This record gives C-alpha cells, structure tokens and sequence, in this order.
RNA sequence: AAGCUCGUAUCAGUUUUAUGAGGUAAAGCGAAUGAUUAGAGGUUCCGGGGUCGAAAUGACCUUGACCUAUUCUCAAACUUUAAAUAUGUAAGAAGUCCUUGUUACUUAAUUGAACGUGGACAUUUGAAUGAAGAGCUUUUAGUGGGCCAUUUUUGGUAAGC
RNA sequence: GAGAACAGAAAUCUCCAGUAGAACAAAAGGGUAAAAGCCCCCUUGAUUUUGAUUUUCAGUGUGAAUACAAACCAUGAAAGU
RNA sequence: GGUUGCGGCCAUAUCUACCAGAAAGCACCGUUUCCCGUCCGAUCAACUGUAGUUAAGCUGGUAAGAGCCUGACCGAGUAGUGUAGUGGGUGACCAUACGCGAAACUCAGGUGCUGCAAUCU
C-alpha cells in the first residue's frame, strides 16, 4: 500500500542544518511577537512540539493569536478553486519575523521624512518607487585605453 | 619547572576478579573490607560467558579505592610481595601502573579458614595536584602538556623512593 | 476491464475559469480561537469604553 | 599524543556555544529562566544570579535582552567589609548577607524599599514575602544557581534566605536550608537562625581552641589579629544587617589611575602579532636552517 | 523589459522613428473614450480626453510618445492597439517563427521595425 | 543465456548499481583492470595515449573483458609483458535487468532480476589508458585500435599531451622533477606543496631544498 | 439561467523591487556513509606457516588483518556544496504620527496588551502593465471510459505497449 | 589504545583518545550529549469539563495530532515542565 | 587594555605542538566540627583565605601547522538549465538564438567580534 503518513516526504526538510544540531539558540526565544506581525514559517525538527505540517514549510502568514509558547498563525491556502483560511498554532521555534515587512515599515518612515522636508521647502517629492531605467549617454575615452582586440580560438584537445 | 606539580598517588584500586556469586564472593569482599578499612563495591558481569559459567548482571567481582596516606600504605605491603621490583610492563603510557599478588595472607592479614584465600590486582594511578581540572563540575578542562604523568616520569619515580627495581625493557 | 487511474490534466483549467479569486478580507476579523481570558477581558475594557464616551456627551 | 585527529574528523566537527565550551553557562536551564510567557511580551523574567568564586561572592540581578544580559544591580561579598564584615568572606553568613544587600539596593534604586520592609526580625523562618494588598506587587525575582549542586544547605541558598528576607520575591522551600531534617520533613529555625548569623562557624572555633591552640590560632590568625572573640560573631552580623538596610546604596571603588592609564600599561604585556610581512620573512630563513639533509 | 523577453518568440519589436510615429498615429490613430474605438479626425476628441495632462492636439499625442515623459501611461492607454496589415511587401524571410538574428522575424528587430511597421501600416 | 548488447546499449534507466537493496547481482565478467607493468615508476612511461568514447552509452563488463584482452594480448606479443601499463579506466557499477518469461504470466508484475553489469559512459569519457616509452606509440594505438572492435559505438583514440597518468604536459613535468619537487611511491607520484608544515616538508622531499644539481 | 448590491473599484494563470522556502540538475568522493582499481611506507612487542641452535616466549622471512600518505572509478532508496524552471509574503486611508481614554487580562510599576477619543498628514498616497467593470446570491443540465504532441519521467528487449 | 594474580580471543579494575561511529520497544526516516542516551530519587498530566485548530477533506466522518481556557494534581530550590 | 560574573552571535571561537604571561582577578591549593554526598571529602558539601604555586586551568604569541572563515574577470560564463525553430544527425546525441547560471579546483587575505555590571599598574 501506499503511505501517507504526517511528516511523509520530510526527509530532507525537517533535517537541521549541516553542523547547526542540538541546542536552539536563546535569540529564538527572546524575539516577541504582536497580532498583525507577519511571521515566516521554517519548521524546526527538533523541537518535535507546536510544528508547521509540511505543507506550511516555506510560507508566511500573519498572526492572529498570541499564547504562552506559541503564536496562532493565518495561512490563506488554495484548495481546488479559491483560497480557504487557515489557523496555525505554531510553537515560537518554527517563526520568523519577516523582514520584507520591516523594508517596508523603515521606507514608509523615510516617506513621512522625506515628505516633510518638502513641505519644510513647500516643494515637490516624487515617492514612489521606480523602476530600473535605460541608460544616459556616455563618452567612454581612449586615454589609457586603447581597445584590445580580440579573436576566436583554435580547436585543441587537453586530455 | 618543578615547585607544584609533585606528582603522587592519586588513587589505589585492589580488585579481586572472583568471578562466581554467593558466598565465595562474600568472603573475598571481607578480605578488602577488613583491609581496606572501607566498604567495598560489587561489580556485575556485562553479559553472559558460558565457558567461565557467569550470568549477565551476576555479581562477580569486588574492588576499592583507597587514597591519601593509608593508599600509599597499602600500596608499599604489595610492594613487599613483589620484593620490590616490578615489570617495565605493568607502567601504562599514561603514567599509572600496576601488578598483582597471590594470596593475601602475604601482606599482613590473620588467616581465618572461614574466610580462605584470595589473590588480587593492584591497580595505582598517578597524578599531580592541579588535577581537579578534569574532575570537577564548573570548567572541566584538560592538563596541560608539559605536566600530567607519563611512563618515564612515573617509572623514575618508582625507583627514587621504594629503592625499587623495575625489569626487563 | 483496466482504466486510468490518476491525472490531473484540465484541473487547473477548470480550476481557472471563474476561479482563484482572493481571500474575502476584512476589518474586525473572526476572533475564531483567540485566547478566552483576553476575550473576556476584551469583553470589559470594551463596555468601560463604550461607557465612557457616553457620560462625554451627558 | 598519536591519537591524531583525522582532517575528517576536524572537519565535520560541530563546537559547542563558546560558554558550553567554557563548561561556565547550562544552557538547557538559561532557556528555561529566561524564557518569557509571550502573551506578557516583553515583561522581563529577572534572575537572581548568585556564584561563588573561592574568595568572594557574586550576587547580580539580571535580565536577557537579544544583543546580552543586562544587570539592574549587583552586590558582592567583598563589599561587606563597608558594612562591617571583615572575616569569613564566602562563607554562609556572608551569602545571606549578601543575599540582602543586593536585595535592599535594588528595590530601593526600584522605589519599593520603603514599602515591602522585609522581616527586620529575622527568627530563620520558612516565610515569603507576601504583597501588600491595594498596592503594588513586590519585586519577583528566580533564584539562578547555574552549575551549583542542589545540596540540602549550601551556601547558595544563604543568598536566597538572604534575598526573600530583604523583601525580594523570590519563590522558593525549605527542604534545603540547613535545619532541613527529611525524616521530620520539617524545618529546625534556629539551625536556620544560627546559619544566617554564622552560628556553625562561630562553635568551631570554640571547640578548636580548646582543643587545639594551635590549629585554631593558624585557621583564625586573623580573628585574632583583630581581637574578633568568637561569641561577638552573631553581633558583627546583626549589625550588618543594620547598616546595610541603613544604607543599601552602591559605592563603587575609589579607583587610582583612570581607564586609560590602566590600559596603556594593564596589557602592553600583550604579545603584539607578526605582520604577513614579517612571517614571510621568517619562513624563507626556517628553510636555509632546514635545508640540507639532516 | 522582462516583459517583453518572456514574449519574444510572438511578437516583433523595435525602436521607432517620428516617421513611423507619426504616420502611425494619423493614418492608424484611434482614441479609447468609455470603451468605444473612436478615430483621431479632429484634435478637439484628444483635448475632450487627454487636455487635463496637456495634450490638445494629435502632434500633442505623438510628442508625448516619442519622448515618453509624464503621461505617456495615460497617452499611450488612450491609443487602441493599432490594427496593422500583413506586410504589403512580404516578411523578407522564409519562416518567421525564428528570431531575427536567425534569420527571420520575432524578437527585437531594433531600427529595422520601422522598415517592417510601415509595410504593414 | 545472454541477450544481445542492443537491448542494453543505451543510458534509459537511472543507475541501480549492487545496494542493500539490490543484493543478489552476479559479479562483473572484468575484474582486472590495471595491467601490463603496473608497477613501473612514473619516469619510465611518459608517453599517454587514451580510448575515448564519443557516444553516451553503456559497455557492458563482457565488453570490457573481451576489449581488455584483445588490447592487454596485443601490446605483449609486440613489445611485451613489461613495455606498457593499461589501465581500464571504466567499471561497471550499474546493473542490466531480465524480465524473464517462462499458460504464460504475462506483463504482470514485471519486474526484473539482475541480469549482468555495463558502465554508463559519457562523451568524452575516457574508458582504456596506456602509458609507454615513446618508442612504442604505434604499437599502443593499434593495441587500442584493435580494442575498438570489441565495443558499441564510436570510441576515439587520442595522444595525451600528458606526462603518463600523471597531470601536467610533459614540459611542466620536467620543470618538476629536475626541481626535485616529485617523488616516487606506489607507481604513482607525490608532490611538493608549498602549503603543509616546513619540517616534515623538507624530510618529505630533500632534493628541492638542497645544494645537489 | 435568474438576477441582486454597487460603480471604479478592488481586481490579475504578468513583470518589477524587497524578503522567504526548497535539495532536484549539476557537483563531490587525496569530505561522512556505502561501493571500487592499483601499488607504496609503516606496523603485531597482541592471527599465523616456516628456515637458522628440536632450541626459542629470539632473529630475518613471504602472508593475512590493521595503520599512514597516495591512486583509478561509482549511487533512485549517499552527501559537504548546490542551480535553472517553478513557489510563499509584502509594495499603505483597514495607513503613518502626536495627545491621552477604557479593562476583571498582564506588569515591580498607568508598566504592557488589545480596542478607542481628540489633533495633524491627500500633486507621485507610496513600483510596473492591464481592467473589455467589480462584488454577490440562488438554482439546475450534462459529465464522472478519454486520447494525442513537445518536455520531464516509471515498468518492459521492445511496442501504434 | 596503553596497563592489572589465577585470566585464555572473551570475566573484573584503572587511565587516555572519543560529534555520537552508541542508545532511544518496533520498519525506515528525522531528532537528541551537563540529552531525548545511562543510573538514581519522587510520582500518576495515561486525570476532570466541553470548545477551537492541523493533516487526509466534500474543507463531511474516523484516526492521529497542535495551541489555549476552566479544574484537580505530580515534580523541582526554582524558573518551569 | 587585563580580569571576573551574566551573556549574544556560536570554530575568524575548534584541533596540534611550543613558548610567554606585570597587576588585579580567576585558579590550583589548606582544612573536615558543622548542614551534606561518597566504595573513596576524588567529585559533591561545609570551613579558613590562613600554609603554598603560576606547575596546571585560563590569557595571549609562534607554525610555508590540521580545520574553519572571507574574497577573486581562479577555474567558468564552463556544468546544469527556462524559452525557439519544418535546426544538424540513421540514431545515440549535438550546434545555434533570447535568457539564468553553478559545484569542485586554484590562488589570495584572515584566525573571534561584541553587549551589561564589577574590578586592576
Ligand atoms: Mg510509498
Ligand atoms: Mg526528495
Ligand atoms: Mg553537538
Ligand atoms: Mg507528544
Ligand atoms: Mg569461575
Ligand atoms: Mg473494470
Ligand atoms: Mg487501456
Ligand atoms: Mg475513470
Ligand atoms: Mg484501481
Ligand atoms: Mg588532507
Ligand atoms: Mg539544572
Ligand atoms: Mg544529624
Ligand atoms: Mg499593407
Ligand atoms: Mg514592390
Ligand atoms: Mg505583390
Ligand atoms: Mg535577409
Ligand atoms: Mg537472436
Ligand atoms: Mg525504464
Ligand atoms: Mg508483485
Ligand atoms: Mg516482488
Ligand atoms: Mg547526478
Ligand atoms: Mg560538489
Ligand atoms: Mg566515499
Ligand atoms: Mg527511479
Ligand atoms: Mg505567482
Ligand atoms: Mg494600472
Ligand atoms: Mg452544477
Ligand atoms: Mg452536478
Ligand atoms: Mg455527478
Ligand atoms: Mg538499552
Ligand atoms: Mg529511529
Ligand atoms: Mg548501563
Ligand atoms: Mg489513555
Ligand atoms: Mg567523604
Ligand atoms: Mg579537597
Ligand atoms: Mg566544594
Ligand atoms: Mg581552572
Ligand atoms: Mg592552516
Ligand atoms: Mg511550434
Ligand atoms: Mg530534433
Ligand atoms: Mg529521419
Ligand atoms: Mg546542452
């Protein structure tokens, strides 16, 4: 028969890091969690309590719940035709702090900034992010620069 | 140099591989009991010899470990025994040594038939002070090099005191 | 007789004609397993500041 | 020692945290005092961290952050003497003494050392201290023994008779004060009593010098020394408990010579380090020494 | 541009002239006013849609391409996609479905897409 | 017994080598693979030529012997037991498999029993090596020419710009040994790094450092 | 099919930016595990068969095993490393900031935590491109033998299997 | 590995090296070292009440699991568990 | 800058060998009446800081050192790969177009950084 027990498949994706077995460093356990932090989940096998099924393994998700050892967690997951939610209770051991959010806090700080020094000026912003453009002309020089000038190589065995 | 580090008796273990239960083994730890002026342990075997006829978790044999001035007495009635020369064998590389003795009615010791006759092993262990390094719970750590006891110094030792012999190689 | 067993050829076609959409969103979400006592004091520190915004009207 | 370690072995080998290594930090019970009941965030866990190094004893209150621990307060042993404690610098006396100095100076720097005064009369007693009802809460605090052996009267649990007496909460029970009697499953406070105001020590030295005028007056040059009679012992630390939660305040040492000047000499007997350069440079005459068979 | 690449083997693409522009947006021009496909014939159309970004006339409408600037965004969505021909004139290769660098058609053809817009324009 | 090469010849199943999963194969028809005088200093053979395949196939151990001995024959008739090393450069880990027919049972369960060993082998890849004295080139190539016929597919023959089994074209090999940085050993050769201990460096390789030439 | 609530919105089989997850391809084996060719030096003072005084608790021997540094070659159910393609999330009014309200939760603590009052901030208000409108309910037909091509891929010698 | 009367390949007693090459009922995989392994001490959280959740999923059942709430307990100096 | 206590990241920190270490600290160390634990006051417990010593631990320095880290137009724009073709080829397989792009290898540099509190020529 075929077998589709829990943890299947989870061979290579609950094995710790290469020479980052045993204890869990204290940091893990000091980082603090609010509702509406965006957590990333990355299952930890040694800590066997609170896991992530592997389906969640590699997916972020907010918080919406926050207990003694764990954080309640919202997945939006596809099943068939349309997203369904989902409730993790995860241990604090399988959590991350996304740090996508945090670029994102730390630019809207600088907007707020970067917005009042213009008002500060009554002058005008431009803050929204743009994309990476063309290219301006250039005059490359020749000083010290004289173009090598390079031709295709002949067939030659080295074995 | 040479102002610490100098180098002593740790410890004195006397065995007595028995190697049956009961009674005979009552006996030969009363032996090192009325010796060694201490309780003795009671070893078990770690599995099952059906040509020696012992059973795994059988009592068999019986040692202990005597230290400080009485260990260093002990020690000096074997030494009697072996008329004071030993094997360059018997030094281990680590800087212990070792030898054994029929008949312990040969160091001291009535006899009292109700308690017969046994043989034993004299294990000795070196060391020098600053050895609790190993030993303790906070910041267990290891000797340095240049101390720590070897088959040369403890060889030499030997015969500095007890005006000993030690044969062969 | 023998028949196919598995596929799962023309479900992301089917899955996609009026399908995928997003998730329903909303403020003052489900408090669907939230921890009881927080709830319950919840309950309270919501009535008092209810409450408290009357009498600022008398 | 030709027990030589394979590169392999080297290789995939896996260090330790740099304080297992050290055999100084447990970390199997760090993350467990530290470790904070999320839904209070970040309510610090404060730990009373008591050691003892052959010649003093430590006493710090602190609490973990991400980038390190961090210290409200700490107390030592070898400040009794300010406080009139100048004998018997490890021993128990000196752990609940310094068990309640560190609890006095923090809850005053706190604010809380008017209310919750403690016990002032002090009997050895089996007792919390209990919070005062519409009104604060005391100041919590976990007793930290790191590595120390769970041994029914250790020196360790002076510190923390020293501490709750002080009006430090700090949870704990009898079974391992000395007085501790485990066919009795109860608790004798007046060993307890004694021990707080070094009655164990004192007795000794009567039954020494009477019985050995010698050993005692090698054992206790120094109470000689100072004419410290052996029953005037309790009536050095029950007036050390007086001056203490007199004045709790921390003093630090007078400190000749500043950081600096220290410094500039504290370690220019550090060994300076080879420039690549230099090294080089040794390398290419080794050889010319090695060079030729022999 | 990451756009473009992914899209590459069906379309053919490169960098246009005010020549082709211009001819472009004249004969081929029409505006997008509530859906409705409506041909640029008189420059009051572009000014009753595009005015508030400038804009009042079809010179108005082809300046804002060619430089792209400002409102090209809001420019360039006015302007339904343009219907060409075939290539009156012939593709210039046997198979199409190869890149231009392999001799023939899809891909960017660079300054050669105008020689090819305007046999189909 | 033994089908044909050609339901074999090519790479169509990930390699199921002997395992403790798959026990019970029979053992390679090649088990000599180095041969001629095997334990010949480096020095005296410095000439290299090599088999090459061409194709990505797989040769079967049968192949390997019967190639082997028709090359390993040749070379001593001609030149001898002592004027050549060849090396079979190629072994045969992976397992062929029978399905095995003995009414009928039909293609119900139709999984196989070991049924012998080929080598997966690649372009490129180099499958025969010989090292000699210059003076036996055409000799070592017909050897291997005459090998060629025993094996599936286009396999090339090519003189190796290397200095024996060694690395190194034959000039930098030179620069090495009259710089005293190679010593001999097991047919084989070790090398003088800058890299390790200087001590045990030196007692390793003397001539390097020294007055001598 | 019936419509209903609305009306540029929140949308998307897409790119970009930022930040995650992964162990396949390749790679590797003088790196672990498991395989595999070859010598070389050293071991036994603790397996051995002899010759030298039957001598041997003694020598030099070939021979295993083991050790050291090399060497040729491998893995769906080995691996340090490790792609490409795919894949999660985020890019703001449900936001940001300041003031200080509630509570039985929590804190040593008007400390926190949640949810608020009041005040301030709308040109690009927080990337791209598109939008043929978005959102939503009810109900019912058929169907529930499939097959083919490129690519990836399993069994089989293969097959229009 | 080096050492100790009878003691032998194998009894029991030291010391040194030792990243796990061991052990953890079982298949295999993951996980683990002041432990999750070995020895000891105390124990009945293998308990009481009904909810939420994760997997398989129709997002039905069943199994198994996860995190809280409200009791009553066990253990430990304690945090805790 | 030393040193200590509690730490963070957990080898640039570990391994091997040799030296060096002012001052303070830490340590080894002295003791066994007392609470307490041992076959053994060795560990564990208590006591003195008194009798001693930097020998060891610990800290640094050395080493064409083992390992580990960092880089590099070092190998290699290679291997692999997304997309394209009525491309080559009997086939096995390969070249080209638009893109992404490693591992080993080689060489070069490096060998803990750091927070809180205390203390020191
Ligand atoms: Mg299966
Ligand atoms: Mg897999
Ligand atoms: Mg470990
Ligand atoms: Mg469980
Ligand atoms: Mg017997
Ligand atoms: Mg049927
Ligand atoms: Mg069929
Ligand atoms: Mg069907
Ligand atoms: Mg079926
Ligand atoms: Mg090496
Ligand atoms: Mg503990
Ligand atoms: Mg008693
Ligand atoms: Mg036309
Ligand atoms: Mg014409
Ligand atoms: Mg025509
Ligand atoms: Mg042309
Ligand atoms: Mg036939
Ligand atoms: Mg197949
Ligand atoms: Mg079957
Ligand atoms: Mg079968
Ligand atoms: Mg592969
Ligand atoms: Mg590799
Ligand atoms: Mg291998
Ligand atoms: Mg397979
Ligand atoms: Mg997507
Ligand atoms: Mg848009
Ligand atoms: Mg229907
Ligand atoms: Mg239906
Ligand atoms: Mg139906
Ligand atoms: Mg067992
Ligand atoms: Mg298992
Ligand atoms: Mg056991
Ligand atoms: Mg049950
Ligand atoms: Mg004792
Ligand atoms: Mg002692
Ligand atoms: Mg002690
Ligand atoms: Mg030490
Ligand atoms: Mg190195
Ligand atoms: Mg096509
Ligand atoms: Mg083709
Ligand atoms: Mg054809
Ligand atoms: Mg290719």
């Amino acid at each position: 028969g075929k077998s589709h027990g829990y943890r299947s498949r989870t061979r290579y994706m609950f094995q710790r890091d290469f020479r980052k077995h045993g204890a869990v460093h204290l940091s893990t356990y000091l980082k603090v969690y609010k509702v509406g932090d965006i957590v990333d989940i990355k299952a930890n096998g040694s800590i066997q309590k609170g896991m992530p099924h592997k389906f969640y393994q590699g997916k972020t998700g907010v918080v919406y719940n926050v207990t003694k050892s764990s954080v309640g967690v919202i997945i939006n997951k596809m099943v068939g035709n349309r997203y369904l939610e989902k409730r993790l209770n995860l241990r604090v051991e399988h959590i991350k702090h996304s740090k996508c959010r945090q670029e994102f806090l730390e630019r809207v700080k600088a907007n707020a900034a970067k917005r009042a020094e213009a008002k500060a000026q009554g002058v005008a912003v431009q803050l929204k992010r743009q994309p990476a453009q063309p290219r301006e002309s250039r005059i490359v020089s020749t000083e010290g620069n004289v173009p090598q000038t390079l031709a295709p190589v002949p067939y030659e065995t080295f074995i | 140099q040479n102002p610490m580090r100098d180098l002593k008796i740790e410890k004195l273990v006397l065995n007595i591989s028995v190697g049956e239960s009961g009674d005979r083994l009552t006996r030969a730890s009363k032996v090192l009991e009325q010796l060694s002026g201490q309780t003795p342990v009671q070893s078990k075997a770690r599995y099952t010899v059906r040509t020696f006829g012992i059973r795994r978790n059988e009592k068999i044999a019986v040692h202990v470990t005597v230290r400080g001035p009485k260990a260093e007495e002990i020690l000096e009635r074997g030494l009697k025994v072996k008329e004071y020369q030993l094997r360059d064998r018997n030094f281990s590389a680590t800087g212990n040594f070792g030898f054994g003795i029929d008949e312990h009615i040969d160091l001291g010791i009535k006899y009292d038939p109700s308690i017969g006759i046994f043989g034993m092993d004299f294990y000795v262990v070196m060391n020098r002070p600053g050895a609790r390094v190993t030993r303790r719970k906070r910041c267990k750590g290891t000797v340095g090099n240049s101390h720590k006891t070897t088959k040369e110094d403890t060889v030499s030792w030997f015969k500095q005191k007890y005006d000993a012999d030690v044969l062969d190689k | 007789a023998k028949s196919k067993n598995h596929t799962a050829h023309n479900q992301t076609r089917k899955a996609h004609r009026n399908g995928i959409k997003k998730p329903k969103t909303y403020k003052y979400p489900s408090l669907k397993g939230v921890d009881p006592k927080f709830r319950r004091n919840h309950k309270h520190a919501l009535h008092g500041t209810a409450k408290a915004l009357a009498a600022a009207k008398k | 020692q030709k027990d030589a370690k394979s590169s392999a072995y080297s290789s995939r080998f896996q260090t330790p945290f740099r304080r297992r290594r050290e055999g100084k930090t447990d970390y199997y019970q760090r993350k467990r005092l530290v470790t904070q009941h999320k839904a209070k965030y970040n309510t610090p866990k404060y730990r009373l961290v008591v050691r003892f190094t052959n010649k003093d004893i430590i006493c710090q209150i602190i609490s973990s952050t991400i980038t390190g621990d961090v210290v409200l307060a700490a107390a030592y042993s070898h400040e009794l003497p300010r406080y009139g404690i100048t004998h018997g610098l490890t021993n128990w006396a000196a752990a609940y003494a310094t068990g309640l100095l560190i609890a006095r100076r923090t809850l005053q720097k706190l604010g809380l050392d008017e209310t919750y005064k403690g016990v002032e009369e002090v009997e050895g007693e089996y007792e919390l201290t209990e919070a005062v009802e519409d009104g604060p809460r005391p100041f919590k605090v976990f007793l930290d023994i790191g590595l120390q052996r769970t041994t029914t009267g250790a020196r360790v649990f002076g510190a923390l008779k020293g501490a709750s007496d002080g009006g430090l909460y700090v949870p704990h029970s009898e079974n391992r004060f000395p007085g501790w009697d485990f066919e009795t499953e109860e608790i004798d406070p007046e060993l307890l009593r004694s021990y707080i105001f070094g009655g164990h020590v004192s007795q000794y030295m009567e039954e020494l010098a009477d019985d050995d005028e010698e050993r005692f007056s090698e054992l206790f040059k120094g109470y000689l020394a100072d004419d410290i009679d052996a029953d005037s012992l309790e009536d050095i630390y029950t007036s050390a408990h007086e001056a203490i939660r007199a004045d709790p305040a921390f003093k630090p040492t007078e400190k000749k010579f500043t950081k600096e000047q220290y410094a500039a000499e504290s370690k220019k007997y550090r060994q300076t380090k080879l420039s690549k350069e230099e090294r080089a440079a040794r390398v290419a005459a080794k050889i010319a020494a090695l060079a030729g068979q022999q | 541009l990451e756009l473009l690449k992914l899209i590459e083997p069906y379309v053919a693409y490169g960098y246009p002239s005010y020549s082709t522009i211009r001819q472009l947006v004249y004969k081929r021009g029409f505006g997008k006013i509530n859906k409705q496909r409506v041909p640029l014939s008189d420059n009051a159309i572009i000014e009753a849609n595009l005015g508030k970004y400038g804009i009042l006339s079809i010179d108005d409408l082809i300046h804002e391409i060619i430089t792209v600037g400002p409102h090209f965004k809001q420019a360039n969505n006015f302007l339904w996609p343009f219907k060409l021909s075939n290539p009156s004139g012939g593709w210039g290769v046997p198979r199409k479905f190869k890149h231009f660098i392999q001799g023939g058609s899809f891909g960017n053809r660079e300054e050669f897409i105008n020689k090819l817009v305007k046999s189909m324009n | 017994a033994r089908r044909p090469a050609r339901c074999y010849r090519y790479q169509k199943n990930k390699p199921y080598p002997k395992s403790r999963y798959n026990r019970a194969v029979p053992d390679s028809k090649i088990r000599i693979y180095d041969l001629g005088k095997k334990k010949a200093t480096v020095d005296e053979f410095p000439l290299c030529v090599h088999l090459v395949s061409n194709e990505l196939e797989q040769l079967s151990s049968e192949a390997l012997e019967a190639a082997r001995i028709c090359a390993n024959k040749y070379m001593t008739t001609v030149s001898g037991r002592d004027a050549f090393h060849l090396r079979v450069r190629v072994h045969p880990f992976h397992v062929l498999r029978i399905n095995k027919m003995l009414l009928q049972q039909g293609m119900r369960g139709a999984w196989g029993k070991p049924h012998g060993l080929a080598a997966r082998v690649d372009i490129g890849q180099i499958i025969f090596s010989v090292r000699t004295k210059d003076s036996n080139k055409d000799v070592v190539v017909e050897g291997l020419r005459r090998a060629r016929y025993k094996f599936p597919g286009q396999q090339k023959i090519i003189l190796s710009k290397k200095w024996g089994f060694t690395n190194l074209d034959r000039p930098e090999y030179l620069k090495k040994r009259e710089a005293g940085e190679v010593k001999d050993d097991g047919a084989f050769v070790k090398f003088l790094s800058k890299k390790g201990s200087l001590e045990n460096n030196i007692r390793e390789f003397p001539e390097y450092f020294a007055a001598q030439a």
